[PDB]
């Protein structure tokens, strides 16, 4: 019940849900979204399989209720269900998204943002971000009243922001909205938007320091 | 020019069946020189109101057959889908094809669906009631009554009501058009009897039965074909008028400044 992406054909690198793994180690059944024009243009983006349209247009089509065979022995039901070779798919490194789930940790530090230190001997030192790396950043923050550049990894830092500053939301339900924060609690950071005056409570990690005007 | 009867028209009515928000057409800033601030209905006003209520509009259906009122981008930049649905002209009610187009569009789309024509009563209510009957299994009586109560007397064209009942009920049971409120005709073109004095025994007649009767009898006595005050209107004398005093007998009198 994993996800793969086909190698050859018109379905190249398209998300396919592995329905049934055939134990013969030759092919597996894959659930796909058809990239077809329903035999109307050819004598294409992904859209839902319309069985009524392919029954109306005719051609190579066989109907079994919701099961269907069409246009080069393509097997569909209710959604394609066709066998494809294991060597003709990539079974390692797909990682589909939430939109593909409907069809079928993380670190984000930016230069100029303000962060504090939550643990260690250098605790409660707020500094501005200079550079960024992948997992162990070894950041060089410009702290208050310190001309030297220290070193901090990602697990030690946290996106701390003083009350009354430009704030944006990076991801989640509140993304795209800006405003000002009011009171900084332990982790619940409440803010008011530039558009509306509704209370928006966010995690400290879901905040960034950007001085651009909101779009609206 | 701004459409007639628009300044006095309410911007929006109550939502119908929890799904449809009927509106009069918005007017963009291009009309600000013709519309006082208190009467303005920019698209931004609609979107800001919906934001203030934390309500999203999924789709706005424009039934005006024109793009001269406002910029559709003001709606689309807010994430609201905009559709211009052309309806039958010549004053006829929307065709069965128009209603099928409206139903096909709206069944794709909790969020509100905005519907507007120039004023937001006849085409808007016709299509909303058609959707209520065909898709939500309302009776046409209930649909017409509910739209009448949401946006005041929602459909006031008699042929629209007749066609709705012909399609969805009994045409012989179609209601007559409602009597219209006074604000409908304030822009088409006195309570004090005598100015400066208060006069006993003289009270203005607003009683609907006898008012029309007194006016009617005066019309018939004067032989007045048009509407309005039937009395003779004198015209101011100019150098081309005065030559008429030689061409037939005339009588003179001093004119006191008074009320006809
Ligand atoms: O450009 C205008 C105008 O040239 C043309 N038009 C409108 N009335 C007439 C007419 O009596 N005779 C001629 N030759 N041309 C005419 O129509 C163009 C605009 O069309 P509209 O969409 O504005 O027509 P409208 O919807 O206003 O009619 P109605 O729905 O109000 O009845």
């Amino acid at each position: 019940k994993s996800w793969v992406r086909l190698k050859r054909g018109i379905y190249k690198d398209d998300i396919a849900q592995v329905d049934y793994v055939e134990p013969s180690q030759n092919t597996i059944s894959l659930k796909m979204i058809p990239r077809i024009d329903y035999d109307r243009i050819k004598a294409p983006p992904q859209r839902l399989f319309d069985a009524e349209k392919i029954r109306s247009l005719g051609g190579d089509v066989a109907s079994d209720g919701d099961f269907l065979i069409f246009e080069g022995n393509r097997y569909s039901r209710k959604f394609l269900f066709k066998s494809f070779a294991m060597s003709a798919v990539i079974t390692e490194g797909v990682k589909p998204t939430l939109s593909e789930l409907e069809k079928f940790r993380e670190h984000n530090f930016q230069p100029g943002d303000n962060v504090e230190v939550c643990e260690g001997e250098l605790i409660n030192l707020q500094g501005k971000i200079l550079s960024v790396d992948g997992n162990k950043i070894t950041i060089m923050p410009k702290h208050e009243d310190l001309k030297d550049m220290l070193e901090f990894p990602a697990q030690e830092l946290r996106k701390y922001f003083k009350m009354g500053d430009h704030v944006k939301v990076i991801a989640g339900r509140f993304e795209g909205d800006t405003g000002l924060i009011v009171r900084v609690e332990e982790n619940f950071v409440i803010l008011f938007s530039d558009l509306t005056m509704h209370e928006l409570k966010v995690l400290p990690r879901d905040l960034q320091l950007c001085s651009e005007t909101a779009s609206g | 020019k701004i459409p007639p009867r628009w300044l006095n028209c309410p911007r929006r009515g109550q939502p119908v069946a929890g799904r449809f928000l009927p509106l009069k057409t918005m007017l963009g800033p291009r009309y600000d020189s013709q519309v006082a601030e208190e009467n303005r209905f920019h698209p931004s006003m609609l979107s800001n109101y919906l934001k203030s209520l934390k309500v999203k509009m999924g789709l706005l259906v424009d039934l005006t057959n024109t793009s001269r009122f406002y910029d559709r981008n003001d709606i689309e930049k807010e994430g609201i889908k905009y559709i211009k649905l052309q309806c039958k002209g010549h004053g006829e009610c929307p065709t069965t094809e128009n209603t099928e187009t409206f139903i096909r569009l709206c069944e794709r789309f909790p969020e509100l669906i905005g519907v507007h024509c120039t004023h937001g009563f006849n085409r808007t209510g016709f299509l909303i009631c058609a959707f209520l009957v065909e898709k939500m299994d309302w009776s046409i009586e209930a649909a017409v009554a509910t739209f009448a109560q949401a946006r005041p007397p929602g459909i006031y064209k008699g042929d629209y009501l007749k066609e709705l009942f012909r399609r969805y009920g009994d045409i012989e049971e179609a209601p007559p058009p409602p009597l219209l409120p006074d604000w409908c005709f304030e822009d088409d073109e006195g309570a004090i009897f005598l100015e400066g004095v208060t006069v006993k025994g003289v009270t203005q007649v607003t009683t609907q039965p006898k008012l029309g009767e007194v006016q009617q009898k005066c019309h018939q006595f004067c032989g007045w074909e048009g509407s309005g005050f039937p009395g003779a209107q004198p015209v101011s004398m100019d150098k081309q008028n005065i030559k008429l005093l030689d061409l037939k007998p005339y009588k003179v009198s001093w004119k006191a400044d008074g009320t006809r």
